[PDB]
RNA sequence: UUUGGCAUAGUUCC
DNA sequence: AACAGAAACAACGGGCGGAACTATGCCGGAC
DNA sequence: GTCCGCCCGTTGTTTCTGTT
């Protein structure tokens, strides 16, 4: 996101990346929100 | 690999979707006594929680 | 029916007499104890198209410590008491120089009227009692132990004796049935006297908050 | 004299 | 007519025993 | 070395009357 905001984006890549970073941080805090992608890493096991 | 995995682990389904796969099929045979072996080979199961 | 309506009015009047006697106001024995036939004779045995019309039953009585401090017991004739009715009652209280008053309601009061009752609290004190809540005396029920309202002097002495801050007492809500029966505001402390199975008597204290 | 974890199944005792 | 206080119904979320002992499968895939 | 099964406390929505 730093690189995109430095080199200039297409006004929607920035928004999608912001949403993705928000999802990653939220799932790091709690990985049980209702109606979420439910991030996994490997073998299909959800994180902790 | 699919047949071997489903029989080896007991999670009846694909490996990627072992979340809703019903576990508890394909147990490892009991060999403590002959009666244990027979009563294991003739066994039922109700999927109720 | 007329008999049932007379009976309800008589029961409400008797409970209010008991309430005033408990609150320390001066109600005589004959007023406290009226038979149904005596009430029929004194104020009409026919309610419908009869002398008792939820009016002339209003009670004005003076406290035993001050004849200047008196209370009203008003009987609105309207199933839903309104802002104008509350204003009329407050006008009558202002003209008679009366601080406190009770209001027995047929069915209920609109929230606007209830808020217009709350607003004038330092100027006047008025309480709403439903018609169903007074057909019985909750104090007489055996599940309800005796309650005594404690003076500020008794409160201070108690707090000093046990070295308690008022946060450290058990509490009782200002909307409690018995609290409404005794007319207790926030910050007053009631005393509970009840028999005990292991001691023979036990006195508790509750803070209205 | 050095330290794996996740899941599933079965069993013992109230 | 506009505003406001109180209430009926609907949707959402967290909660669900205590210990202990064995065994077995698995921890990413293509180029 | 790179890419891909039941209970019941909150809060909302909607509705229904009262005041001026």
């Amino acid at each position: 996101l730093r690189r995109n905001e430095q080199n200039g984006a297409a006004a929607h890549v920035i928004a999608e990346d912001v949403k993705l970073l928000q999802f990653h941080v939220a799932t790091m805090v709690d990985n049980e929100l209702p109606g979420l992608p439910r991030a996994m890493q490997k073998s299909g096991r959800p994180l902790k | 690999d699919g047949l071997k995995y489903s029989l080896a682990t007991g999670n009846w389904g694909d490996q990627k979707k072992a979340h809703q796969a019903r576990a508890g099929v394909s147990q490892v045979l009991n060999r403590l006594t002959f009666a244990s072996t027979l009563s294991h080979l003739r066994r039922l199961n109700s999927p109720i929680g | 029916d007329d008999e049932e309506e007379t009976y309800r009015l008589w029961k409400i009047r008797k409970t209010i007499m008991q309430l005033c006697h408990d609150r320390g106001y001066l109600v005589t024995q004959d007023g406290l104890d009226q038979t149904l036939e005596e009430f029929k004779a004194q104020f009409g045995g026919k309610p419908s198209e009869g002398r008792p019309r939820r009016t002339d039953l209003t009670v004005l009585v003076a406290h035993n410590d001050d004849p200047t401090d008196q209370m009203f017991v008003f009987f609105p004739e309207e199933p839903k008491v309104g802002i104008k009715t509350i204003k009329v009652y407050c006008q009558r209280m202002q003209e008679e120089n009366i601080t406190r008053a009770l209001i027995v309601v047929q069915q209920g009061m609109t929230p606007s009227a209830k808020q217009s009752l709350v607003d004038m609290a330092p100027k006047y004190i008025l309480e709403q009692f439903l018609q169903q809540e007074l057909l019985i005396n909750i104090t007489e029920h055996e599940l309800v132990p005796e309650h005594v309202v404690m003076t500020k002097e008794e409160v201070t002495e108690l707090l000093a004796r046990y070295k308690l801050r008022e946060n450290q007492l058990p509490r009782i809500q200002a909307g409690d049935p018995v609290a409404r029966y005794f007319g207790i505001k926030r910050g007053q402390v009631v005393k509970i006297i009840r028999p005990s199975e292991t001691a023979g008597r036990y006195i508790t204290y509750r803070l209205v908050q």
